[PDB]
């Protein structure tokens, strides 16, 4: 039916079909709801003669946010099913409630993506709710760095064993290729959640968030003693696109304030 | 010579003990074997149970399932909405309820998790905002969380883990079962042997012993075969622990005392199987090959006698009793028999609708690989004839039969059962309840009266988990049933609705038929062409609900009814005392909302066909005590919504405060009253009378304001309250407040000179 | 669903085998 | 997310 309208340059009456499917409770997996909803979007996007650009542009913006939350929904399934730390019995109970119709950001947040500690899926749903807590999105962040070092640090502890003639502990797949330090694998969780939300969202408050990360560099030893240029944290922020101005004004407060390590020497 | 309200309370008293008589279970289970079943297609009206919803297990549960190396196991909370599935030595749980659940995942273990619980906590030991114990068994160790399962405003418990530094080591014995008593008592057992364990922990450490303990209550030594365990089941109202064997032998111990198991009885398949040749009826589907999957403990309050169901692979449920050699010393059992079973259905599942003597052969339930009963004797059989695709066999009593049988001599195990079909792939796992255990009553008699309970708790609902996700399946009430039936009826005959009214008639009776109708005309049921199913049962209510007769008089069936109907409503509250002396009430205030908006919705719909319905209109003999009793009844219901709104009114002044200044003996009148009482004999009014003129001296101390109070007691208790008595409140409120101003000067003769008026 | 409901009260333990 | 273990100070009195 779809096909039929669109070559008939209907696509608002095409994404109508394909976004209530996506919604229905027909037995339709995930990942076509996915496509359902990624094509609507595309056909609600662009003009059809008769219908209003308001009439459009509401059904765009209802696929849009329906296709964010089941791409969410989308990548918790696939790392729960992947995850060598869940029991076989609960993979079985999460692909069925996951890979069927779109579920609530709550319902993702509570019963999955905070069970398993996905902070950085956390993260994104915290984006896709406009959820405004200044506290709780910065406990997560606080969560992500410290997760991620602690596996950074892991990785690089397996190889000096391989390089020295040890033995890896049982089921551990060795790492052929000296693994990232922690400063750097930390900093790439924190360009692929900008990537994905863009900087203009609430869980970029750079205000808190870049003391948080200059604070993680020292505390960490993430500076001239293993050979990582001292201002990784500065070269990260303006890379990824954070004004220069707001940068040297939250780096002014730090020195204001002179809070947690930000003291003394 | 005893007025209306008195008389009405008359017919509910002897209401409430009718529904309280209704069979105990081992009085339709007695010494002998059934195979009654009325088989219902699932897509039917009259199905006992269906499917509302389902969950999928979270995608990224299936990652970590299918990224597992060695093992992998999945299993429910149903008691707080939650699932769990272990991956290797990690453990992830997750609200199902959520549509976009976050994994709760905990990965401290070191050795692969072999069995995970849900148990309540052991008193005294944990602050009170732990609910739960979460036992978590390795190949190593034991490990104990504090879990907070606090509610949240969608309806699905909000899930927090505290560590307890509470952890023994496992030892040589596996661990793939954990049961929990009510007291927070832990027991353990698995696949290496027979032997149970349990788990102590305390608050305090001592140099002398350690937080966390574990003990082999077994005590084995000599010479020992092999044999393992199926399961662990627990019955708090007896104090017993049941385990099953892979050789199906059942034993059962005792506890007698908080730190103490004994065992004391041990019946092996060939003791069944001697029982089962001594019973009248003996069948090739219970023989030496055959084996028992599961057990289900049956509650002292449910059956003094039968204490166990036990389930064979071919479909069999065994009903065995337990006794004790003497009447004193809990007192422990120490012999068990085989004495009831109920065999099969012969009914298969079939995608087209297919068209008196003991049925002992039937295969429709075999093979049965799981099985579960719970209270009154809701019955879940997975039977997997093919190794891809389970069917659930589900049943229930035939409460409605069961309630009208009579003598008590041909009581006979009726039930309703239906075939759910879940799709290819679907392996059920496990199967638990969402909703609060069931009972009508606090002991065998009128305990499994779902008639009597269809407006007070919700329907049973059981979560069903399988390997791709959980599945809602709800018990359906009479009043669903007939609701259902007559959404059929609304596009037919005026002969279509009396042929589907004489299908209940005939098994449920004509009272409880009518009750139904008028039930769902008051709008029960519609929790769920909801008019026309009104507007229908209301036309049910008066076209089939008979007439009164001459024998002392037979009052119609619509009478019966609506006792009936109005009795259930306030089941929970009639005995109670009003209140639990800091005084509070007995009844949550929530409760008595919704009884109030019950009983008034019966009463306007009463009025809203005062014209159309026989007797309430005033009409030789027959009709006058029909037009009496009707009225007697209507006088019962006003007045009981003017006590509940008394009693509301009460709790949200200060009543200790109102307590405190008050005589002895209206202190011990008030601390033994009861609902019944306030409703209907002349001391409960009279004191109400007294707490209303309490209540206003008080306000007047408060003086937050006088004429609303006034207000408020002038209109809804009406006919409780005197007009006579808020112009004295009027007045004394002029005084008080002239007390009150008393310093000033010229504000007093303006109160004093109004008072005065 | 787009809306997010916090309920850490009432959860099923990711951590342990079904009752 | 690794969940938040709180404390077992909270957890048990007095």
């Amino acid at each position: 039916l779809c096909r039929f309208y669109t070559t008939r340059s209907r696509f608002f009456e095409a994404a109508q079909v394909q976004t209530n499917l996506a919604k229905s409770d027909l037995n339709i997996s995930l990942k076509d709801r996915i496509i359902l909803l990624s094509r609507a979007k595309g056909n609600a996007s662009v003009n059809t003669i008769g219908i209003s650009r308001q009439q459009q542009q509401q059904l765009n913006h209802e696929a849009s946010e329906l296709l964010e939350i089941a791409h969410i929904q989308d990548d918790l399934l696939e790392r729960l099913v992947a995850d060598p730390r869940i029991p076989e019995e609960r993979k079985a109970e999460i692909e069925e409630f996951l890979d069927g119709p779109i579920r609530t950001l709550t319902d993702l947040f509570n019963d999955y993506a905070d069970q398993a500690n996905y902070y950085d899926l956390c993260l994104l749903i915290f984006h896709a709710a406009d959820f405004h807590n200044p506290r709780t999105i910065m406990d997560t962040w606080n969560n992500l760095i410290n997760q991620s070092h602690f596996e950074a640090e892991q990785r690089r502890e397996y190889w000096e064993i391989v390089q020295a003639g040890g033995d890896l502990p049982a089921g551990v797949i060795a790492p052929i290729a000296e693994p990232p330090l922690p400063y750097v694998y930390v900093s790439q969780q924190i360009q692929l959640i900008a990537h994905r939300t863009s900087l203009d969202s609430l869980i970029f408050p750079v205000n808190s968030l870049l003391p948080v990360v200059c604070a993680y560099a020292i505390n960490n030893g993430q500076d001239a003693s293993i050979g990582a240029d001292p201002c990784w944290p500065i070269q990260l922020f303006l890379n990824l696109g954070v004004p220069h101005a707001l940068m040297v004004q939250v780096l002014e407060n730090v020195l204001d304030t002179q809070e947690a390590p930000f003291t003394g020497r | 010579d005893l007025p209306p309200v008195a008389k009405a309370a008359q017919v509910v008293n002897q209401t409430l003990q009718l529904d309280d008589s209704y069979p105990d279970l081992d009085s339709y289970c007695r010494p002998g074997a059934s195979s009654d079943y009325e088989m219902q297609s699932s897509d039917s009206s009259w199905a006992p149970f269906h499917v509302v919803r389902h969950h999928n297990i979270p995608d990224k549960v299936f990652e970590h399932l299918n990224a597992g190396e060695v093992f992998t196991k999945l299993g429910l909370f149903a008691e707080i909405g939650y699932a769990w599935a272990s991956i290797d030595s990690s453990l992830f749980l997750w609200d199902y309820t959520h549509p976009n659940p976050e994994l709760i995942g905990y990965e401290e273990a070191t050795h692969t998790i072999t069995a995970v619980a849900l148990v309540p906590p052991k008193p005294g030991v944990f602050v009170k905002t732990i609910t739960h114990v979460l036992v978590v068994a390795t190949t190593s160790e034991i490990i104990l969380l504090g879990v907070s399962a606090t509610p949240t405003p969608s309806g699905s418990k909000s899930l927090t883990l505290y560590s307890t530094r509470m952890s023994v080591h496992r030892g040589g014995s596996d661990v793939s079962f954990i049961v929990g008593t009510k007291d927070g008592r832990i027991f353990l057992g698995g696949e290496s042997d027979t032997d149970i364990h349990e788990i102590f922990y305390q608050q305090e450490e001592r140099w002398f012993s350690s937080r966390c303990g574990k003990i082999n209550h077994s005590h084995p030594f000599g010479s020992r075969q092999q044999e393992w365990l199926r399961g662990l089941y627990v019955d708090d109202t007896r104090n017993l622990l049941y385990s099953l064997s892979n050789r199906s032998t059942i034993r059962t111990y005792h506890m007698e005392g908080p730190e103490k198991l004994t065992k004391v009885i041990e019946k092996d398949k060939t003791s069944c199987l001697r029982d089962f040749a001594h019973m009248a009826d003996s069948s090739p589907l219970f023989t030496d090959k055959t084996n028992i999957v599961a057990l289900s403990p049956i509650p002292a309050t449910e059956a003094s006698k039968l204490h166990l169901m036990a389930l064979t692979d071919t479909g069999c449920r065994l009903f065995l009793s337990a006794t004790s050699s003497a009447s004193y010393t809990a007192l422990a059992p120490q012999s068990m028999q085989l004495q009831f079973v109920k065999f099969p259905p012969r009914e298969s599942p079939t995608r087209i609708r297919t068209l008196s003597q003991l049925d002992k052969t039937s295969r429709a339930l075999d093979p049965s690989a799981l099985g579960f009963r719970f209270s009154p004797g809701y019955f879940f059989d997975v039977v997997r004839k093919h190794p891809n695709q389970d069917m659930l066999f589900v049943s229930a009593p035939d409460t409605g039969r069961i309630k009208v049988t009579q003598p008590a001599s041909a009581l006979k195990y009726f039930e309703q059962g239906t075939w759910i079909e879940l799709e290819n792939g679907n392996r059920t796992i496990e199967i638990g309840l969402t909703t609060a255990p069931f009972a009508a009553a606090k002991q065998p008699l009128g305990f499994g009266n779902e008639l009597a309970v269809q407006f007070d708790q919700v329907p049973g609902e059981f979560a069903v988990l399988t390997n791709t996700g959980v599945h809602i399946v709800r018990r359906r009430r009479l009043v669903d049933i007939f609701a259902k039936a007559l959404g059929n009826c609304v596009s037919a005959s005026d002969d279509a609705l009396e042929r589907e009214v004489r299908k209940f008639i005939n098994q449920y009776g004509r009272v409880e038929t009518i009750a139904a109708a008028l039930a769902v005309a008051c709008g029960q049921g519609s929790d769920l062409m909801d008019r026309n199913t009104e507007n229908l049962a209301r036309a049910a209510f008066i076209e089939y609900g008979g007439q009164p007769r001459l024998a002392s008089v037979r009052l119609s069936s619509r009478h019966d009814a609506l006792a009936l109907y109005l009795t259930r409503l306030v089941r929970t509250l009639w005995k109670a005392k009003v209140v639990q002396v800091d005084i509070s009430s007995t009844i949550p205030t929530s409760k008595l909302v919704t009884i109030q908006e019950n009983v008034e919705r019966l009463r306007n719909f009463l009025e809203a066909n005062k014209s159309t319905i026989q007797g309430l209109a005033p009409p030789d003999i027959a009709n006058q005590k029909e037009h009496q009793a009707l009225h007697a009844l209507q006088k019962l219901m006003e007045s009981i919504s003017e006590g509940i709104s008394f009693v509301l009114m009460l709790f949200d002044e200060r009543v200790s405060d109102i307590y405190a200044r008050l005589d002895a003996v209206s202190q011990q009148q008030l601390k033994d009253l009861t609902y019944e009482q306030l409703f209907s004999q002349t001391p409960g009014k009279e004191l109400a009378k007294v707490l209303v003129k309490a209540i206003v001296n008080r306000n007047i101390a408060s003086g937050a304001n006088v004429e609303t109070v006034a207000d408020a007691l002038r209109r809804r208790c009406g006919s409780f309250c005197s007009p006579d008595d808020v112009v004295t409140f009027k007045a004394q409120e002029q005084l008080q407040r002239a007390s009150e101003q008393a310093h000033n000067s010229p504000v007093l003769r303006a109160l004093l000179a109004e008072s005065l008026r | 669903h787009k809306k997010l409901v916090i309920n850490k009260d009432m959860r099923t333990d990711l951590f342990s085998p079904p009752n | 997310r690794k969940a938040k273990l709180l404390p077992m100070e909270e957890a048990l009195l007095p």
